[PDB]
């Protein structure tokens, strides 16, 4: 019954959307702006216990990750793995999220030069509290996020080119891109 | 199972009822003339095909063509190759249940609709005796693919000792069937509480096809399966109605029987057909005998010549009612649209009126722009309705301009420039400014600037409201007979059945009368005539002096010929005389002196 | 419940209603009661012609199933009767309770002093087209009579009710007295063969317990000139207990007015069951009555 | 496992053994009723909707579903005693949830929240038709028995396997075609209604999904409320969206209710239960037979305003009416009854058509501004991508017996007058722009509240002077309520003494204390107040048809027309073949109250004393001379 | 017959995308127009954007467009024939003969 | 679906490469024949028609020897054989509602 979150708050530095490159993977910085054109409330998931019905399907596996469509590791007794899965409603706990774009602050535009942007994920009880419309600050975890090319209907620019180099996993071959994207963990409004 | 076979070749040949030996008597009459259909009649196939539909009732889908297996082993009898397969048509009628039970206890069910029939696609073609070949051990087979669970029935399979699939259509030996997809619409009047009607969708068989237009009272006796189609949740299907026999009501292609026209030259010889209408046609309507005249004219009409040069004459009336409110010239216009064989109702705004006669859109396949829509396109041969003539300015009178006088327009829209043809007929029902002041100032101050329209139509009524205080007693006296007590229903019922013509009676001696006779106006009238106009051109030239301008040209003078034209029709007499047209102007004289006060 | 096998199960929730008002009701408890026994199956369109002609068998076997357990508890047994039939070979079954139904309202319709004899010259006319049906050559005129005769009781169930709820029935001391002095469709009440069916509804408004005053009624209709006023009575009935002498009472009152003063009163027509009266002369016509016990 | 069979055996008697107040078996009205429609539905009584709640509220938020399937088929041997053979009839029933305790709306779902019982509001978007629905899944082996018996499907999952209990191998399951029942499911997406919301801001989308007996019952823009659960049923597969450990939501409704207005009762008004059968139909009767009804019920109508009489019957009559009464082949009958009221920017005739709306049963309120031609009637709402020039309607086809308003949008009054006039006039009016020729039927009722330019006597000179309006478009309605006032003192204090203890009018047993000081306060002079006045009224309208006579409706033809010459020799308007009309319609509106489908003496000289002394108040200075005629038609 | 939609003298880029990778400038009214007579109607009953075309191709013997493809100066030999009617009824008399419907100059 | 008239065996290729040698395949196109291939849809005249409908269209298939003969708005009479060509039923499985039976004219 009990989940938590770690929420860190007023690191000293603020820094602007035009400066998150290289030192920043895996860092913590705060970043400002204003927030334009929010989502719903779906859940997600972080851990299942979804298992095939070879024998029994109460394997409570591992490793909800960007592609989690497939518990297959460590069946219970000698049986068929990997054979399928049944995704229950009724054990794992979720978690409610919206994805939100945001924009850089009115008195620090340069010129009228397209001002660019980025996405990001809020995730915790952090949830319908930005409201669209105010300066805002953020807690300031970066991430990559892929798309590993599920099993749906479908798998200008040299996009991937990048990409090109990320050929022959074990899976199989295409181009596995890259964007930069955010997720936060608390966040504030001072204005 | 079969044997059932057995059980109906040894019924068709024998049912009679007292020494009539009806279906030998008619299929060998329908052999003969090619058709090759069948009907089926009352209670003992009732009776113990019932019983037999005991055991059809599990699937009425795949044992109702086991009945058509038979009929063509009777029919060879009756030879002694080139011989078709049949169809069937029903009969039952009992009620009709319209769009509510839908769902539960009607899955391949008899259902029985009543609806108006709007729209109908294109033919195409669909297989019913095939030929196939294996592709490198060249088998040869045949099947045949009668009635349906839309496509795939059954497949073809894989042996023939050659590869996988190797079946091919070849196109040598083929027959095929049409299918329609012409589309059903509920109609309008069975369930009122906030809605919109719904739609459905149906095919059938050629010896059934095109026998409808858009815009008519329908009933129809059918199937209710389902197919699926690939191009939305859980694996859902979708509802349509596979159709048998449409046992409609008529037309509304003049081929019909002899006793209805028996009685129609019964009563055709006696000559009070121009005054009994007038009574007959409205029954609840006070009197307003200039007006009503005018209504029977002008739904028979005239004719139309393509005498030997390039140009035509356009052979028909068209008129307008403006007055007070109160005067019944709404209601009026209801009554004239049952009555009609083609009516149409669009009286209100205008809709529109550049999709009014046309309309061009994107397609959902190919991406194309072909023609799809109209009002008048569906309303030919028939009479049109609208109002409002003051307030629609916009694109009202530049749409009715080409549509009219010539009756011969052509888009030239993005696709195509086609000279469809048009043979319709008008009728418009206006309110002047507010109504008392264009009858107590100067005649001008009915349409905003222009006159030209009012050139384009030939009849005129003004009405207007007296005071006379015999007249309206009565007339306090009528309307409260026909409001309640409905005596009057139980009256003009007792004058019916020896004097009055009723409503359904009407409707089917005017589409006779029309595309029978053809007539033409007597040379002793063309004298009397040109002595009209000279002084009826005077009494407006000794107007003009006066400084009194507004309107009368030529077309109306070709109006009158018009209608003296009609009681021609109506008599149906291949010339016209003398008391035939002295009656006419007496029509057009009484709307030429309201032309002038 | 009546001409069935003909057709209609759906007028039947009329003339069953009928058979309700022999219970206790004209419309109340039954337009709720009627929906446990009827409404249980919806009535189709095309297997209706099968449904309620052959495995409504089902459905009498079952209402055979359902009344044998309303016999020991509701014991109401106008319902249940042997009755007769005949068939043709084919052309459907036809019994005779249904068939004497379509010669009363085939006989009624199927069309100084100057306007009965226009009048006397129909009914013999439309008689002369009954007598006739009795060849299998009347097939297409047999059913005008049976579309004729489930409107006809629409007809007269339509006034019946209207005059139920005008509240116009009086028990002054011996009968109960009706005039209906206007309502709609009064061309219906010339032809005399209507107004014994209409009291044959009435009396069985009234076909209640009331062990007291079983005396059948006398009511009025005009509809043309000089108030031709063609009354009638009619016989008090038994709910299924003849043991006390009851013919009638009338027509020897009917002797004693007619003997009185010959102002305009006439028994030209032949049951003695119907005369004729003045306008003036029914108000002193009953004053008369209510004194001259004769029972 | 097993000792739920005893808890399906414990809450049936925990049901049928009690009725609450003062007993007469309500709980078992319900069931016998519903079934001599066969209609398949029940309720949830409010008082013991709570005590039937508590020791069931941790067996609802656990279970809200199974806990719902083994309490269905419970209701089966319920009425299986009571009715029986309830088999060869449609065999299924299933129950239904009354209101619920929250408030909340589409802003607030939580992970918390699923797979429970919830409550939400919104406004019913574009929606698609019905189709049916397999429902029993009947598998199909092909070597093996192709018969695996009909199967309890899911919702939108496409439940299916591989192999099991035949072979193990790749033979798929197949379909055939007999003996499989299909319900109906009709997919109406929900958009959030813009009233109790935090405004400037975008609309929020979801699904939802009906059930079989629970189809069309709404419209396409009305608002609504759902009682459904919420389920969370998807693979994980999306497409505007990237793949993501996502989830997406299904709400599967579990009943419906329609618009709700006056949100603030507390035990009542929350359901249209309307059942009158035992108690208020006895009831229904002795009310009815009374000799002073008409007069104490329009005096009991408007609870809380002052002011003369004659506007309250109009409007009393405006939306009882008469009859949309059929004809042959021939000419049909406006069966609807339309009024106007003329007014002071003063008086209380903004808040008359207010009350009215609350206490009809349907209605809408277009006000003001935005009344567009179009907007009022059908419109023809664009296609997206790979769809067609579908029809949508506005407000009229909607309102089958409400109210309009059109006072003065001076500007817009050319627009859309072209529009209204022709819906009384061409009664059933529908038109075809750029689409179709279809016509839909509306028999609406319009109500209006003008405003003359600055004061209510602008002039001595007639009402063609006074309203911006001409002759046709007002020759429609039937009478032109007027309003007066200058200086009284008397009256001036049977308002001002009145309208000031207004203002003075700003736990089972505590549930009940607080209703009878809400049936107190109410009941100052008692005039029979709207517990139970509105509730009559809803079968005053759907199953009541009056007749006439014929030997007392031919004296007023002279009392017509000699008022008509009278008018007609001296007139600022004129009457027609229209207002006579009107003159047998109000009357036997009023007939309808009494219950008893005729028509008297009583009534006729009461609605022309209506009528005509409405009509010729209005004329001038010379209204003196006129009251001396009108006692001889009295 | 004179209706005056966009395509009078032009294409509308219609395409149809020619089995998946033609485009083809679809020849709308001046195709059939050329060695030839056309009669149209209703002039002063007209939108503006017709008599903006109607401009280019009596000064021009050609039309080019450019829509969402290809410049393209294809010919035509055309030969109007007009018909017009006079706005304020019977007013030609006594007021100016000119201006009598006052459409632009540019085509008288 | 050229020859007319005999449904053969189709050859589901367009070139092919390295016959029953070691020999790199060449091509000769001075000795390669081909053909041309153009549809066109034809309205009905819409004065024989009867007025209870818009004019239908079908389409015809014809070659070399009278293409560019045809102008947009010609009274036209063409003859040829009438044909279906298409699988229809099969080529998708349970194929519903779906024509599979184009009509086509390859004619002269
Ligand atoms: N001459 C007449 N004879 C019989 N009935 C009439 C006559 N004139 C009017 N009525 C009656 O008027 C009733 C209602 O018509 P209504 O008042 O809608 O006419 P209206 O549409 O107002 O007239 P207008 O079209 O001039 O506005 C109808 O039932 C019709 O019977
Ligand atoms: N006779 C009355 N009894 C009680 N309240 C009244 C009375 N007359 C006016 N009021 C009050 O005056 C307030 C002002 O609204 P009012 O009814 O005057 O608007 P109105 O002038 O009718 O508006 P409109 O002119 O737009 O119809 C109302 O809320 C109403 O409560």
């Amino acid at each position: 019954e009990r989940v938590f979150q770690i929420s860190f708050f007023n690191l000293p530095t603020v820094h602007r959307i035009r400066d998150i490159r290289s030192e920043k993977i895996g860092s913590l910085l705060s970043i400002s702006g204003t927030v334009t054109r929010t989502s719903e409330v779906r859940p997600e998931l972080y851990k299942a216990s979804f298992t095939c019905d070879m024998c029994r399907a109460i394997v409570d596996n591992v490793e909800q990750s960007f592609k989690y469509t497939e518990p297959t590791f460590c069946p219970n007794p000698s049986c068929e793995n990997r054979a399928f899965w049944t995704l229950n409603v009724t054990r794992s706990r979720f978690l409610d999220w919206q994805k939100v774009r945001i924009q850089e602050n009115a008195n620090e535009i340069p010129t009228g030069s397209m001002p660019r942007t980025l996405d990001v994920i809020l995730r915790g009880d952090s949830v319908e509290r930005a409201k669209p419309g105010d300066r805002c600050k953020f807690t300031g975890v970066e991430i990559v996020v892929p798309d590993v090319t599920q099993l749906g209907l479908p798998g200008k620019t040299t996009e991937g080119l990048n990409s090109g180099v990320t050929g022959l996993r074990s899976l199989g071959v295409r181009d596995l891109t890259y964007k930069i994207s955010f997720l936060a963990c608390h966040v504030i409004s001072i204005g | 199972n079969t044997e059932i076979i057995k059980s109906f070749k040894n019924f068709i040949l024998e049912f009679r009822l007292d020494s009539q030996f009806i279906y030998r008597d008619q299929l060998r009459n329908n052999i003969l003339v090619k058709n090759y259909s069948l009907t089926v009649n009352m209670e003992h196939l009732i009776g113990y095909n019932e019983d037999i539909y005991k055991k059809l009732s599990d699937e009425p889908s795949d044992i109702i063509p086991l009945f058509e297996t038979a009929i063509t082993q009777v029919a060879k009898r009756i030879s002694i190759n080139s011989l078709p397969t049949f169809q069937l048509i029903l009969n039952s009628n009992a009620n009709q249940i319209p769009l509510r039970d839908l769902d539960s206890e009607h899955v391949s069910k008899i259902v029985r609709l009543s609806g108006i029939i709007i729209s109908t696609s294109v033919l195409s073609s669909r297989a019913t005796y095939l030929s196939i070949m294996c592709r490198n051990c060249r088998h040869t087979t045949s099947i045949t693919i009668n009635n349906f669970n839309t496509g795939n029935t059954v497949s073809l399979p894989r042996s023939c000792n050659c590869g996988p699939d190797p079946y091919i259509i070849i196109h040598e030996s083929s027959k095929f069937i049409d299918q329609q997809f012409l589309k059903l619409q509920e109609i309008p009047e069975l369930v009122p509480v906030g809605e919109m009607p719904r739609n459905l969708t149906m095919t059938c068989d050629r010896y059934l096809t095109n026998k409808v237009i858009p815009g008519t009272r329908v009933t129809i006796v059918g199937i209710y399966s389902i197919y699926n189609s690939k191009n939305s949740g859980v694996a859902i299907r979708t509802p349509y109605i596979k159709i048998l026999g449409i046992q409609s009501d008529v037309e509304t292609v003049t081929m019909f029987t002899e006793e209805e026209e028996e009685e129609f030259l019964q009563l055709s010889r006696n000559p009070k057909l121009y005054e009994i209408l007038t009574n007959s046609i409205a029954p609840s309507i006070f009197g307003n005998e200039d007006i009503k005249k005018a209504i029977v004219c002008l739904l028979m009409g005239g004719s139309k010549k393509i005498l030997p040069d390039g140009m035509r004459l356009r052979g028909d009336i068209n008129v307008l009612l403006l007055g007070d409110p109160g005067t019944a010239k709404s209601q009026l216009l209801k009554f004239v649209e049952k009555v009609s064989p083609i009516a149409v109702y669009t009286s209100g705004k205008g809709s529109s009126a550049a999709g009014l006669t046309a309309s061009v859109q994107r397609d959902p396949m190919t991406r194309e722009f072909y023609l799809e829509g109209g009002a008048m396109v569906l309303a030919d041969g028939g009479v049109v309705c609208i109002d409002e003539f003051d307030k629609m300015r916009d694109e009202d009178r530049v749409a009715i301009h080409e549509a009219m006088e010539q009756q011969t327009i052509s888009i030239a829209k993005a696709g195509i420039t086609t000279v469809l043809n048009s043979r319709t007929s008008v009728l418009a029902a206006a309110n002047p400014i507010y109504g008392r002041y264009d009858d107590l100032k100067s005649p001008g101050d009915n349409i905003d600037f222009q006159t030209t329209i009012l050139s384009r139509f030939d009849m005129i009524f003004i009405v207007k409201d007296d005071h006379n205080e015999e007249r309206d007693i009565s007339i306090a006296n009528h309307v409260i007979n026909i409001h309640t007590g409905n005596a009057n229903a139980m009256q003009n019922q007792q004058e019916e059945n020896g004097s009055e013509i009723s409503i359904e009676k009407m409707k089917r001696y005017i589409t006779y009368c029309r595309l029978k006779c053809a007539p033409r106006l007597s040379p002793q009238a063309a004298e009397k005539l040109s002595s009209n106009f000279v002084t009826i051109r005077k009494q407006l030239l000794i107007n003009e002096l006066e400084s009194t301008e507004r309107p009368i040209t030529i077309r109306q003078l070709e109006a009158i010929i018009r209608i003296t034209e009609s009681l021609a029709k109506l008599e149906l007499s291949p010339i016209a005389q003398e008391r035939h047209v002295d009656e006419a102007i007496r029509l057009f004289q009484a709307s030429t002196m309201d032309a002038a006060s | 419940l009546f001409l069935l096998r003909h057709s209609s199960l759906y007028d039947s929730f009329y003339y069953s209603n009928y058979v309700n008002a022999k219970l206790s009701l004209w419309n109340e408890n039954g337009k709720k009661r009627l929906h446990k026994m009827f409404a249980r199956m919806g009535i189709p369109l095309s297997t209706a012609q099968e449904t309620w002609l052959y495995m409504d068998h089902s459905i009498k076997r079952e209402l055979g199933i359902i009344f044998d357990k309303n016999l020991d508890r509701y014991g109401l047994q106008d319902i249940i009767r042997d009755g007769f039939v005949r068939t043709l070979g084919y052309r459907g079954s036809i019994s005779a309770s249904e068939f004497v139904e379509a010669l009363t309202a085939l006989l009624e319709v199927g069309n100084s002093a100057q306007k009965l004899t226009n009048l006397r010259k129909r009914w013999v006319s439309n008689f002369w087209l009954s007598w006739d049906a009795l060849d299998d050559r009347k097939v297409e005129l047999l059913n005008r009579g049976i579309q004729l005769a489930q409107d006809l009781q629409r007809a007269i169930f339509n006034t019946g009710v209207a005059i139920l709820e005008k509240k116009l029935i009086k028990h002054l001391r011996i009968y109960r007295l009706c005039v209906l002095q206007d309502g709609p469709d009064l061309d219906l009440y010339r032809n005399p063969l209507t107004l014994l069916r209409l009291g044959n509804w009435l009396i069985e408004c009234c076909a209640e317990s009331e062990d007291k005053q079983l005396l059948p009624m006398v009511l009025a209709s005009i509809d043309e000139n000089t108030d031709t006023y063609l009354v009638a009575g009619l016989t008090p009935r038994y709910p299924r207990g003849t043991k006390k002498p009851i013919l009638n009472n009338f027509s020897m009152a009917f002797q004693q007015i007619t003997a009185e003063t010959d102002a305009k009163v006439r028994i030209d027509n032949f049951e003695s069951s119907i005369i004729e009266i003045r306008r003036e002369d029914l108000s002193p016509f009953l004053e008369k009555l209510t004194l001259s016990g004769l029972l | 496992p097993n000792v739920s069979r005893t808890i399906a055996r414990e809450l049936k008697s925990f049901l049928l053994e009690y009725t609450d107040e003062t007993g007469r078996s309500v709980y078992g009205a319900r069931i016998r009723t519903l079934g001599e429609m066969n209609s398949e539905s029940l309720e949830v009584n409010y008082r013991h909707l709570a005590e039937s709640k508590a020791i069931l509220a941790l067996f609802l938020a656990k279970c809200p579903e199974e806990m719902l399937k083994i309490f269905d088929l419970v209701a089966m041997e319920a009425t299986e005693l009571h009715y029986p053979d309830y088999a060869r009839i449609h065999s299924e029933i299933h129950v239904r949830i009354s209101d619920f305790p929250t408030i909340y709306s589409l802003r607030e779902l939580r992970e918390s929240n699923l797979s429970s019982l919830v409550r939400v509001t919104g406004v019913v978007t574009r929606r698609t038709g019905v189709f049916p629905q397999l429902k029993y899944v009947k598998f199909n082996c092909l070597k093996c028995g192709s018969i695996l018996g009909p199967f309890f499907q899911d919702s939108n999952e496409e439940i299916r396997i591989s192999f099991c209990t035949n072979c193990k191998s790749k033979g798929p399951f197949r379909v055939n075609g007999e003996k499989t029942v299909y319900r109906n499911y009709q997919r109406v997406t929900l958009q959030e209604a813009p009233g109790t919301v935090p405004p400037g801001r975008l609309p929020r989308h979801r699904e939802v999904i009906l059930l079989a007996d629970l189809v069309d019952v709404s419209k396409p823009g009305e608002e609504v409320e759902v009682t459904g659960i919420y389920k969370n049923n998807y693979d994980g597969n999306l497409n505007a969206k990237n793949g993501f450990p996502v989830f997406a939501t299904i709400i599967e409704a579990n009943s419906i209710k329609r618009r709700e207005g006056n949100t603030a009762n507390e035990g009542e008004e929350g359901l249209d239960v309307f059942s009158w059968t035992e108690e208020e139909e006895r009831e229904f009767r002795k009310i009815s037979r009374d000799r002073g009804i008409i007069d104490k019920i329009i005096s009991s109508m408007a609870p809380s305003i002052y002011g003369h009489r004659d506007i309250k019957t109009a409007v009393a009559c405006s939306l009882f009416g008469g009859v949309p009464k059929n004809v042959n082949g021939k000419h049909s009958i406006r069966g609807d009854i339309n009024v106007l009221l003329l007014g002071d920017p003063g008086t209380a005739k903004s808040q008359i058509l207010k009350y009215v709306e609350k206490t009809a049963h349907r209605a809408v309120f277009a006000t003001g501004q935005g009344a567009s031609a179009v907007g009022l009637t059908a419109s023809v709402r664009k296609d997206p991508i790979t769809k067609e020039w579908t029809l949508e309607g506005g407000a009229l086809v909607l309102a089958d017996k409400g109210v309009c308003l059109i006072d003065e949008f001076d500007k817009m009054n050319d627009q859309d007058r072209t529009s209204i006039h022709e819906a009384m006039e061409q009664q059933s009016i529908s038109i075809s722009k750029a689409g179709i020729v279809t016509t839909l039927q509306a028999r609406c009722s319009i109500i209006a509240a003008a405003n003359p330019n600055g004061g209510r006597y602008n002039s001595t000179l007639p009402l063609a002077q006074n309203v911006s309006l001409t002759e046709p478009i007002l020759s429609r309605f039937d009478i032109l309520c007027v309003v007066r006032d200058l200086v009284d003192e008397e009256a001036d204090e049977r308002l001002a003494t009145f309208v000031v203890d207004s203002h003075v009018r700003s736990q089972l047993n505590a549930r009940q204390r607080r209703l009878q000081r809400q049936r107190k306060k109410e009941e100052e002079i008692s005039p029979i107040p709207q517990e139970l006045l509105m509730k009559y009224i809803h079968y005053a309208r759907t199953k009541i048809y009056p007749k006439l006579h014929q030997m007392d409706m031919d004296k007023v033809s002279r009392v017509y027309a000699d008022l008509r010459r009278e008018s007609i020799s001296t007139g600022s308007f004129p009457i027609t073949v229209r207002h006579l009309e009107s003159i047998l319609r109000i009357a036997e509106s009023f007939a309808k109250m009494r219950l008893s489908e005729f028509v008297s003496s009583y009534d006729l000289d009461r609605a022309i004393k209506v009528v005509v002394d409405s009509f010729v108040d209005a004329q001038k200075v010379s209204v003196r001379r006129q009251l001396r005629r009108s006692f001889a038609i009295y | 017959t004179g209706r005056g939609s966009s395509g009078v003298g032009l294409t509308a880029a219609v395409t149809t995308d020619r089995e998946t990778g033609e485009r083809r400038l679809e020849a709308g009214a001046m195709v059939l127009a050329d060695r030839g007579v056309v009669c149209i109607d209703e002039f002063d009953k007209m939108t503006d954007v017709d008599r903006v075309a109607i401009h280019e191709v009596m000064e021009q013997q050609t039309v080019t467009i450019a829509k969402a493809g290809i410049h393209t100066t294809l010919n035509a030999r055309c030969s109007v024939i007009a018909a017009a009617n006079p706005v304020f009824g019977q007013y030609d008399v006594n007021r100016d003969p000119h201006q009598n419907i006052a459409l632009p100059d540019s085509l008288l | 679906a050229t020859t007319t008239l005999t449904t053969r065996i189709p050859t589901p290729a367009i070139y092919p490469t390295e016959d029953t040698e070691g020999n790199k395949l060449t091509t000769e196109y001075g000795y390669s024949t081909f053909i041309d291939h153009q549809r066109i849809t034809v309205q009905e005249m819409p004065e024989m028609a009867p007025a209870g409908q818009l004019p239908r269209s079908i389409d015809v298939i014809l070659d070399d020897d009278l293409v560019d003969k045809t102008k947009p708005g010609d009274r036209v009479n063409v003859v040829g054989v009438f044909k279906s060509l298409g699988a229809g039923g099969m080529n998708q499985s349970n194929s519903n509602t779906l024509i599979g039976f184009k009509t086509l004219i390859l004619g002269n």
